[PDB]
DNA sequence: GATCTGGCCTGTCTTA
DNA sequence: CACAGTGGTAGTACTCCACTGTCTGGCTGTACAAAAACCCTGCAG
DNA sequence: CTGCAGGGTTTTTGTACAGCCAGACAGTGGAGTACTACCACTGTGTAAGACAGGCCAGATC
């Protein structure tokens, strides 16, 4: 089990997120003058995902378990 | 909606389990090796995506047919693994940007030169067209020399 | 090599399914990366155990709308 | 002290003013000449005996190390 | 002792 | 046709240092009424 | 029990006299104010793997 990794759980994250943009959300439904009890259940997420490694990534000394100097990260936008 | 686009070509190949990068099978897209790529430039279509990609590497292990594993590879064009994410079909652009600013930078240490005159040349001759280009692209553009292509210097 | 022919073959393909490129590089993440190098170094825990957790709370927080707002302020 | 570029200083300033302010901290230009104290040349000083090979003017700031290299081509660089 | 073929070796090309 | 920076300089734009009179908005002692919103009770299904 | 309707309750909401302070208005001459643009240039992109050719070494008749 020598990998060290931390993450977030994918929906909990999304919905914070998500809800972050909260303000524009509404503020778009008003500019556009869209109907706002109406038409609730009608949106539409696009949601672009990448990865990505690097390179010499430095160690430290700690307690272990030893670890390689490469580091992944995967995030969403 | 998920559209999985931010991955360099090393990883797009990896997590398709295509053989990378130098292969015969250039396109991650298309299926044409690197003689069809290199005869007719402009004309194709995409082909590939993830579900065809899992069909291919069941094909690939089953092995219907008892072919040899040299025309087995050829049939499933280059599926050598199973696949374990989808990624939309899609160009990376800044790698993209940084393989043609590349290709020009070679294209212009061959220029210097007479390449197509002389065939062969040899690593002394290769030197001394790129430190030449070097010192006149840093009297004019203001380049400094680069270790690897980023993506500035190729802007 | 393997982008030319990407780019003298499937772009007009590939603009018309979606309608854009450039808007789908991976340019949010390479540039990113210099964001983690830069709070690996200066606001994580200095230790093996818990030092990715601090760099994945401060790095979700840098990129949060709602503290983005008050930046301009209206000006 | 704590290592606050000037630009994201006068971002702070600018968010610290717009809201509430009763504007608190003082603004770029302002500090530009605040430290024209701190740093040298501005002191008057004078040795006895005069030194030797060294010019009395008590002003000089930041002067640049070339020391009055004669850059003309044929000669070292 | 001649011959043959598989595998060893090196250089170039590709994305990184 | 990344993108958020990096500090110094020149330029515009504005907001103020002093003299001045004038003006409106909003404070204070109770009195006087119009609306507020439940709650009672009154008369009716 | 429901529904509405005269009036009550207390409470608000405002106008009413009437005297009076605090800050904006005009201005000015210019100052120093404060906020913007302009200028070149940065960082995050960062290692093995595929393929063709030449050749040599050990096994076979
Ligand atoms: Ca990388
Ligand atoms: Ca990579
Ligand atoms: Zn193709």
């Amino acid at each position: 089990a020598d990998t060290i990794s931390r993450r977030f759980r994918y929906d909990v994250a999304l919905v914070s997120a998500l809800k972050d943009l909260e303000e524009d959300i509404m503020e778009g439904l008003r500019e556009r003058a869209l109907d706002d009890s109406m038409c609730t259940s009608g949106f539409t997420v696009v949601v672009k995902e990448s990865c990505d490694g690097m390179g010499d990534v430095s160690e430290k000394h700690g307690s272990g378990p030893a670890v390689p100097e490469k580091a992944v990260r995967f995030s969403f936008t | 909606f998920f559209r999985g686009t931010g991955y360099d070509e090393k990883m797009v190949r990896e997590m398709e389990g295509l053989e990378a990068s130098g292969s015969t099978y250039i396109c991650t897209l298309c299926d044409s090796t690197r003689a069809e790529a290199s005869q007719n430039m402009v004309l194709h279509s995409i082909t590939r995506s993830h579900d065809e990609n899992l069909e291919r590497y069941e094909i690939w292990r089953k092995n219907p047919f008892s072919e040899s594993a040299d025309e087995l590879r050829d049939r499933v064009k280059g599926v050598s693994a199973k696949p374990f994410m989808e990624t939309q079909p899609t160009l990376d652009a800044l790698h993209c940007d940084i393989g043609n600013a590349t290709e020009f930078y070679k294209i212009f240490q061959d220029e210097i030169g007479e390449v197509y005159q002389k065939p062969n040349p040899s690593r002394e001759e290769r030197r001394r067209w790129r430190s030449t280009l070097d010192k006149q692209l840093r009297k004019k553009m203001k380049l400094k020399p680069v270790m690897r292509m980023n993506g500035n210097y190729a802007r | 090599t393997n982008y030319l022919h990407k780019t003298l073959a499937h772009v007009p393909e590939i603009v018309e399914r979606d309608g854009s490129i450039g808007a789908w590089a991976s340019e949010g993440n390479e540039s990113g990366n210099k964001l983690f190098r830069r709070f690996r170094k200066m606001n994580a825990r200095q230790s093996k155990t818990f030092e990715l957790e601090d760099i994945l709370k401060h790095h979700w927080l840098y990129t949060s709308k709602y503290l983005q707002k008050f930046m301009e302020a209206h000006k | 002290n704590t290592f606050l570029s000037c630009s994201q200083y006068h971002k702070m300033y600018r968010t610290v003013k717009a809201t509430s302010g009763r504007q608190i901290f003082q603004p770029l230009h302002t500090l530009r000449n605040a430290e024209k104290e701190l740093l040298p040349g501005f002191h008057q000083f004078e040795w006895q005996p005069a030194l030797k090979n060294v010019s009395t003017s008590w002003d000089v700031g930041i002067i640049d190390g070339l020391s009055g290299w004669t850059v003309s081509v044929d000669d070292v660089p």
